[PDB]
């Protein structure tokens, strides 16, 4: 099933500043009261991250993964549903699929024939699933956070890396109460799962299953750099400073 | 006045604070040096012992032995130089006394 | 530090005895 | 000890350092996860038909118990070269994730399977990473996969614009424009199909024969490993320094109830020296700390050798409530132990002095010990 | 000069080197870790088959 609707609905693409976001737990090691430094792919702070907002009707744009992509979500009622992965997206080359449908999240990597305008309401994301090499099912990932009834908005930061054939996912939940901008503060990400894709992916798109709600995201471009992490005495990240933002850093 | 001045600023006792800090920093780096690979496949001897058969295990240990021995020599030489300056200051203090 | 074989040793002259030296010196001077 | 250290048969009056003292471990403790089902390594090694080298299959194996001895002892394998791993300690050591990569190649390209080499399949459809760890297993299978008319289901990728990433798998069949002019359709002049077909027949000689290969891509000990061999678990004991074993973490030290809170993806706690400092039991979800049990230096206090041969002993930095536990039942680095007889014992800030008598008369410091205490050989 | 003579398979020749692992090596014939000397080997099928 596919219906191709209208156009890209103008250009709401703007810019916003990423104050202190874009860091995940680098490794599966517990450390305390140590200012550890890691040299790997992370989002720099104050990065001129691309901004979008679902102010109606809207579409999902196609963006690269040069040295991978940091993704963040400012969401309510869990509009976010996953992402689209691929390099050619025309079933000539293998592209990966993630959809968090009503039952649970399912991840499937095949030579999918992605539709020109994938939207949900309906599972209209692809027309063909010809040749497959991976298929996985689990329990749904829509873990709504504490407080309930959406008193504070949900921040669900995300990192998706493709290193030497390994696809890594990290996750975090935290409530936010800033109306439009990035909440001032620090956070990190819990690693979730490593995925064996081994396929060349250059560009992504998003899902946004459709239904009186609004939500916006950021795009951060992950880059290989050095960052200093301030672990507390409990083993959770409490502050961070760039090694390559300004002379003071 | 002297008691008041000594009770006020901390920049006066830098001479002794540095004597403490240099030793602390050097020994701290000496500890840190145990985490490096020195060209091996692991920084933990137990792992290199547990993995591999007896012959190759020792070969990787040698790389580790050479690196750690070099680190020890560097630390000892720096300590020897530091001790000489501490003794030069001690002779000056004795003459002043 | 101590767990890897890095051990610190105590000085021979304790601080109380060093204080005894300095007190004796200045008392002898002033008297 | 003093004479042997001085490498001479006369010893002058003074305090002499000798070999360090360290408490030896008493018993062995091994703690592996108590999963029981066997890993279906037969389902990969004896699988009916593998995929082509251009489309090599990847299977994940977990939640089971393996046995690599039956693989190393099998003479069928022609080449068995391992990287940072040995089959001897495989039924012991643990594994984060076990992934079986299965494919078929020609005998000449077997050398290309190792990381770092190059070739028509190495640079095009299967390359191992620069820092690859694992072990590759290969052996001829002509009698298993060859047909008199020719086996044509096996193909490899011949032309690509740029070399692939590690473990990359390219399935696209785009026609390669070997010529400068663009082309389309099924084929064209100087426009080859990217895949090239093999001609395996029983008449071929060695080197050109098909070699069935199976590879593992495991990673070790930087994650909460889940699979390892049939090594059986024992019980744990506390407050005694022993050579424990948690999921292949060989070590030695006294284990005590810790208080740190590992995240579910965290299994190990590391110190400044990048050494493990706390451990979680792979059978119950509590967390324990590891400390190296008591050790220290030994110094021997003696007067002039010609004057006498009686000596005392001092342990630097050792609280001598331990040395009663340092009974000569288990192993100890210093063999001599008769001096712990007792009532000739005294405690200093510098350690515990054993074999000397404490008095109140003060004298000039003859032999300096530490913290203001001085010993002397006197009537 | 001590001459140790014995016959094995073609594929198990690799085990004759010191420090090697295999059935023959582990069960009946291992050379010392610091072995000095050397082995001489050749096929003898047309003599002992
Ligand atoms: C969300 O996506 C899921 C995967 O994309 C999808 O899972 C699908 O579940 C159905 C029913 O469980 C499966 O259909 C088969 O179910 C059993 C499995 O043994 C068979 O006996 C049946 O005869 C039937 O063939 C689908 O196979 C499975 N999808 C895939 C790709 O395997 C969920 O249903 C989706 N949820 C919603 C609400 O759309
Ligand atoms: C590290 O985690 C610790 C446990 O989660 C946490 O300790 C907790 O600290 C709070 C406040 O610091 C305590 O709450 C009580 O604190 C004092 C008593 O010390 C009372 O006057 C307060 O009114 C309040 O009742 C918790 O009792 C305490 N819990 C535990 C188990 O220690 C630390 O604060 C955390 N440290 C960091 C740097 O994040
Ligand atoms: C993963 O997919 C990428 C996208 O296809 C691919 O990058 C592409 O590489 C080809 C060949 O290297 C380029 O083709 C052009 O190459 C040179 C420039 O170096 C031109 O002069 C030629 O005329 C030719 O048109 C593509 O331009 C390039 N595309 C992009 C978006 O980068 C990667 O190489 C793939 N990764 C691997 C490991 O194969
Ligand atoms: C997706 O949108 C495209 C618009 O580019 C639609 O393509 C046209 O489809 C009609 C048939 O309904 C053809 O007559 C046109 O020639 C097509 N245009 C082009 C440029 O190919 C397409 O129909 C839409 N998808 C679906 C499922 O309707
Ligand atoms: C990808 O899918 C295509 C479509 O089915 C496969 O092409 C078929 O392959 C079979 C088996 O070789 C042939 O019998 C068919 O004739 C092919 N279809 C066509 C239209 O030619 C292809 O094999 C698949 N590729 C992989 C790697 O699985
Ligand atoms: C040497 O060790 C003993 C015991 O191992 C220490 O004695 C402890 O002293 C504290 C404080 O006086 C008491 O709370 C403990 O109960 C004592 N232990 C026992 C087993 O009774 C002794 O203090 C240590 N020496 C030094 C210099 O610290
Ligand atoms: C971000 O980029 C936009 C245009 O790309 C520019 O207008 C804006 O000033 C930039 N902001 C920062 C903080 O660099
Ligand atoms: C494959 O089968 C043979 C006999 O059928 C058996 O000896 C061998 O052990 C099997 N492979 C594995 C990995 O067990
Ligand atoms: C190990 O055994 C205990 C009791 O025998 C059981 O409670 C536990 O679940 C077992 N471990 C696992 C990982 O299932
Ligand atoms: C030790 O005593 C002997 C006599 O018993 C004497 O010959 C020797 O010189 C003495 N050693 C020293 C160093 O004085
Ligand atoms: C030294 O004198 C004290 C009295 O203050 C006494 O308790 C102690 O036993 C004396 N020392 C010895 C070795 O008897």
């Amino acid at each position: 099933q596919c219906v191709n609707l209208t156009t890209r609905t103008q250009l709401p693409s703007a810019y916003t500043n990423s104050f202190t976001r874009g860091v995940y737990y680098p490794d599966k090691v517990f450390r305390s009261s140590v200012l550890h430094s890691t040299q790997d792919l992370f989002l720099p702070f104050f990065s001129n991250v691309t901004w979008f907002h679902a102010i109606k009707r809207f579409d999902n744009p196609v963006l690269p993964f040069n040295d991978g992509v940091y993704f963040a979500s400012t969401e309510k009622s869990n509009i976010i549903r996953g992402w689209i992965f691929g390099t050619t997206l025309d079933s000539k080359t293998q592209s990966l699929l993630i959809v968090n449908n009503a039952t649970n999240a399912v991840i499937k990597v095949c030579e999918f024939q992605f539709c020109n305008d994938p939207f949900l309401g309906e599972f209209r994301v692809y027309s063909s699933a010809n040749n497959c090499t991976f298929e996985y099912v689990s329990q749904p990932f829509l873990m709504d956070l504490e407080g309930k009834q959406g008193n504070f908005k949900n921040l669900r930061e995300f990192v998706f890396k493709n290193i030497d054939g390994y696809f890594k996912i990290y996750s975090k939940h935290t409530p936010i109460n800033l109306v439009r901008d990035l909440p001032q503060g620090f956070s990190a990400l819990e690693p979730l799962v490593d995925l064996p894709i081994g396929i060349n992916i250059t560009r992504f798109q998003t899902l946004y299953r459709s239904y009186a709600g609004a939500a916006a995201y950021y795009v951060g471009y992950l880059q290989p750099r050095t960052f200093l992490l301030k672990y507390n005495e409990n083993g959770t990240i409490t502050d961070a400073v760039d090694c390559a933002l300004d002379p003071l850093s | 006045k002297i008691q008041d001045s000594l009770s006020s600023t901390p920049s006066a006792l830098g001479k002794l604070q540095d004597v403490v800090n240099q030793n602390a920093q050097a020994l701290n780096t000496l500890v840190k040096q145990l985490s490096s690979n020195f060209g091996a496949i692991s920084s933990v001897l137990n792992d290199i012992l547990s993995r591999l058969d007896p012959p190759e295990a020792e070969v990787q240990i040698d790389r580790l032995i050479t690196g750690r021995l070099q680190s020890l020599q560097t630390y000892v030489t720096q300590q020897l130089i530091r001790a000489a300056e501490i003794r030069a200051s001690a002779n000056l203090a004795a003459i002043k006394m | 530090q101590k767990f890897n074989g890095l051990t610190v040793l105590p000085p021979l002259l304790t601080d109380e005895m060093i204080a005894q030296y300095t007190s004796a010196l200045l008392a002898g001077t002033i008297t | 000890e003093t004479k042997c250290t001085l490498k001479s048969f006369t010893v002058e009056k003074g305090i002499y350092q000798t070999s360090n003292f360290r408490v030896q471990p008493t018993e062995s403790i091994v703690r592996f996860p108590n999963i029981t089902n066997l890993c279906p390594f037969g389902e990969v090694f004896n699988a009916t038909r593998f995929a082509s080298v251009y489309a090599w299959n990847r299977k994940r194996i977990s939640n089971c118990v393996a046995d690599y001895s039956v693989l190393y002892n099998s003479a069928s394998f022609s080449t068995f070269k391992c990287y940072g791993v040995s089959p001897t300690k495989l039924n012991d050591l643990c594994f984060t994730n076990v992934y079986a990569d299965s494919f078929v190649i020609r005998g000449d390209e077997v050398r290309q399977i190792a990381p770092g080499q190059t070739g028509k399949i190495a640079d095009y459809n299967y390359k191992l990473p620069d820092d690859f760890t694992g072990c590759v297993i290969a052996w001829n299978s002509n009698n298993l996969d060859s047909k008199v008319g020719g086996n044509y289901n096996y193909l490899y990728r011949l032309f690509r614009k740029s070399n692939l990433k590690p473990f990359e798998r390219d399935i696209s069949t785009e026609i390669y424009q070997a010529g400068n002019t663009p082309c389309n359709g099924v084929k064209g002049f100087n426009c080859y199909f990217p895949l090239q077909s093999y001609g395996f027949q029983p008449t071929n000689g060695v080197g050109y024969q098909p070699y069935r290969v199976v590879v593992l891509s495991f990673e070790l000990l930087h994650a909460p490993a889940t699979v390892c061999g049939p090594k059986k678990s024992t019980n744990l004991v506390k407050n005694k320094c022993v050579n424990f074993n948690f999921n292949g973490l060989t070590g030695t030290g006294v284990l005590t109830e810790s208080n740190k809170k590992f995240l579910p993806f965290q299994q190990f706690g590391r110190d400044i020296a990048d050494t493990t400092d706390a451990v979680r039991d792979p059978q119950t979800l509590e967390i324990l700390d590891i400390t190296p049990c008591s050790f220290g230096g030994v110094s021997v206090i003696t007067p002039g050798t010609n004057t006498s041969n009686q000596v005392a002993v001092l342990y630097q930095g050792v609280n001598c409530t331990e040395v009663p536990v340092a009974i000569h039942a288990d192993q100890l680095t210093p063999t001599w132990r008769v001096y712990s007889t007792g009532s000739n014992v005294f405690q200093t800030r510098a350690g515990c002095l054993i074999g000397a008598e404490h008095v109140n008369n003060s004298y000039e410091c003859d032999i300096p010990i530490g913290a203001g205490i001085c010993a002397s050989y006197q009537t």
